């Protein structure tokens, strides 16, 4: 599973049988626990 | 639920945004809804044809969302034009239009801010506690027809007075608040009564 | 009713939900528009059995006991002149033709009995001659003009209504 | 009814204000009852050619009207949305 | 072939829905005008010209 | 998060409230005169 983003320490608690974690919009949020937060972007 | 219009507008906008967000992750006939997986898994020709399919689907979804947003923006612009007209007429002055600035005879209006709109507090006048009276179009006195300047001729059981339309303020029939126009032979329903001359 | 359509549409997305929501919103909007347009009052006023309006004739626009779906002759002509699967259905309107016609009858009774007083609150009975005198005063014409030409104005109104019904009968 | 068929609500011969609009003059309200909505209070005004009704009192009524003025301004980057 | 037919029919449905929405907006504007006319001319006397 | 941004309104809530307060004060203290001039 490839992607671009920022790895962050996660305060959420996973389960032994859970590897990935997706929030709303069915997009990758956490990967085994490390949270994926895309780097800052916007308009100019 | 006293601000149902603003809440409904916010809910519709949120629902459209959520629908677009959900549609962002649709297969659209492709092998996967994740572009990165396709690029990291599939050869450039098949990867780009899958990209074309995904682009077509997402562009159609975005076009639909933009069309709905434009229609909603037109509706909101019409509502804002109506609100501005009410602000100019009901708040900055007194409006004679019926039910434009609240039910009943409009007196004034007060503006209040809302998160995505405006609130008009319309202060109006409502008649109440009504009573029956006997009327006559004019008064035949001295062979002359007398009509009220402003108000109406009424009588409780035997005495005739002149009052105003919107409130019961009986006044003695007098030459100052009545005007003479012709004789009392052509008026239908005219009655005989005395007219006080001061 | 083909399973392949469902199989190929579940992966396509949820455009069907979008279209259903849009159609439901459109139907609700039309129902609200009808509700706002026709239900201007919350009381169903009725014309008194005796009709003495100073010579003005309103039997042309008032309902008749012949039961033509509780509509006036002009309303009957309007209804008669207008001439009117595969997943397409027509939702009946919330307000039926009889209900709208009875709203119209109540509005007519209020207008011809209480003038404009019922629109600002409780209906206030007043002779139609005095209401017409008030309306003449509104446009800057004194009451004596009405009172010395009441018969002529009533005849003119009746003639105008006659030309209106003649135009609605033959002229398309 | 001409709008279809309803199951689970008891039809009544009374008429109340519409609560859940079913359609074709039929409404539902809370067991669940289904009826024909009433247009409003039915009253007869005592009209006469020599009678008027004049108020003797007044009421100062304050009503609230809500009017949307604007909505949230949303910007969508097509390149980022479609492609990422 | 079925997918092509699905795309065509969905595009037709989108066009129909957009046309219906535009017509509904026009009818809503007309109904607002009619309600204003009923309020200001049937429930009262209007001083506005024409 | 996917190219979707919410642009803040030009007029803040405080400024809209100040407009409403100014209009209300002008209505009470001047009637309809302030809407047609000084
Ligand atoms: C007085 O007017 C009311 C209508 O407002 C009517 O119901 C009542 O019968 C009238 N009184 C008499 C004695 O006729
Ligand atoms: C009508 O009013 C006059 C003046 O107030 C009074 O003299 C008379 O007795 C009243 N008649 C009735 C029937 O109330
Ligand atoms: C009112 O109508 C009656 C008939 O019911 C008539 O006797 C009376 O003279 C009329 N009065 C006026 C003022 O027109
Ligand atoms: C009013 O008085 C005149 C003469 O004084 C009389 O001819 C006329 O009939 C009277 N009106 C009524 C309605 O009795
Ligand atoms: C009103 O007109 C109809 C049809 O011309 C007629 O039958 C009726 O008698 C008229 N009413 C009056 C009060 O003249
Ligand atoms: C039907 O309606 C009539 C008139 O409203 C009423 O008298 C009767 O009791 C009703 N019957 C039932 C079973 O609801
Ligand atoms: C009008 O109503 C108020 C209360 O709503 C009452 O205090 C007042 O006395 C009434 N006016 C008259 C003339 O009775």
């Amino acid at each position: 599973l490839t992607g671009t983003g920022v790895l962050t320490e996660s305060n959420k608690k996973f389960l032994p049988f859970q590897q990935f974690g997706r929030d709303i919009a069915d997009t990758t949020d956490a990967v085994r626990i490390l949270d994926i937060t895309p780097c800052s972007f916007g308009g100019v | 639920s006293a601000l149902g219009k603003l809440q409904d507008v916010v809910n519709q906008n949120a629902q459209a945004l959520n629908t677009l967000v959900k549609q962002l992750s649709s297969n659209f006939g492709a092998i996967s809804s994740v572009l990165n997986d396709i690029l990291s898994r599939l050869d450039p020709p098949e990867a780009e044809v899958q990209i074309d399919r995904l682009i077509t689907g997402r562009l159609q979804s975005l076009q639909t969302y933009v069309t709905q947003q434009l229609i909603r923006a037109a509706e909101i612009r019409a509502s804002a034009n109506l609100a501005a007209t009410k602000m100019s007429e009901c708040v900055l002055g007194q409006s004679k239009r019926v039910d434009f600035c609240g039910k009943g005879y409009h007196l004034m209006s007060f503006p209040q801010s809302a998160p995505h709109g405006v609130v008009f507090l319309h202060v109006t006048y409502v008649p109440a506690q009504e009573k029956n009276f006997t009327t006559a179009p004019a008064i035949c006195h001295d062979g002359k027809a007398h009509f009220p300047r402003e108000g109406v001729f009424v009588s409780n059981g035997t005495h005739w007075f002149v009052t105003q339309r919107n409130f019961y303020e009986p006044q003695i029939i007098t030459t100052d608040n009545t005007f003479v126009s012709g004789n009392c032979d052509v008026v239908i329903g005219i009655v005989n009564n005395t007219v006080y001359d001061p | 009713d083909s399973t392949e359509c469902s199989n190929l549409l579940l992966q396509y997305g949820s455009f069907c939900t979008q279209l259903n929501r849009a159609l439901t919103g459109i139907a609700v909007e039309q129902d609200k528009n009808t509700q706002e347009v026709f239900a201007q009052v919350k009381q169903i006023y009725k014309t008194p059995p005796i009709k003495d309006f100073g010579g003005f004739n309103f039997s042309q626009i008032l309902p008749d006991p012949s039961k033509p779906s509780k509509r006036s002759f002009i309303e009957d002509l309007l209804f008669n002149k207008v001439t009117l699967f595969n997943g397409l259905t027509v939702l009946p309107p919330l307000l039926t033709d009889e209900m709208i016609a009875q709203y119209t009858s109540a509005l007519l009774a209020g207008t011809i009995t209480s003038g404009w007083t019922f629109g600002a609150g409780a209906a206030l009975q007043i002779p139609f001659a005095m209401q017409m005198a008030y309306r003449f005063n509104g446009i800057g014409v004194t009451q004596n003009v009405l009172y010395e030409n009441q018969k002529l104005i009533a005849n003119q109104f009746n003639s105008a209504i006659g030309k209106i019904q003649d135009s609605l009968s033959s002229t398309a | 009814t001409r709008a279809g068929c309803l199951i689970g609500a008891e039809h009544v011969n009374n008429s109340y204000e519409c609560d859940i609009p079913i359609g074709a003059g039929i409404c539902a309200s809370y067991s669940i009852i289904a009826y024909t909505m009433s247009l409003g209070a039915e009253n007869s005004v005592a009209y006469s050619n020599n009678s008027i009704a004049i108020p003797t009192n007044f009421t100062i009524s304050v009503t609230t009207e809500i009017l949307p003025v604007s909505m949230t301004k949303t910007s969508v980057d097509c390149t980022m949305y479609i492609c990422g």
